[PDB]
């Protein structure tokens, strides 16, 4: 559109539990903190899964 | 000293004269302008510049 100048930007939110999810909000079944939030961090090992 | 004055026989004797001047005036011209291109018009943010 006109009166916007020469640059467009757009977000994207694909990381819904991707390893490029990184935060600080992470805490696990016991409840203790930990540091990562994502569940699994998109790893197929089946004993970091369980 | 210098009054008019006549006698009992009194020609030719006091003359005077008149005199006119004149003014004048004239015009002159005067302008000035300015330049724009049409990317300062359509990419700026504020509309109704012009």
């Amino acid at each position: 559109p006109k009166h916007y100048g020469k640059t467009i930007k757009v977000y994207e939110y694909v990381p819904l539990l991707d390893d490029r999810n990184i935060n600080d909000q992470g805490i696990d079944a016991s409840g203790a903190t930990i540091v990562n939030g994502n569940l699994y961090g998109s790893s197929k090992d089946i004993g970091n899964i369980t | 000293s210098k009054l008019p004055l006549l006698t009992e026989n009194g020609g030719r004797v006091n003359r005077v004269g008149f005199t006119r001047i004149a003014r004048e005036g004239s015009i002159h011209k005067f302008g000035f302008f300015y330049e724009f291109t049409q990317e300062s018009i359509d990419f700026d943010s504020d509309d109704g510049l012009m």
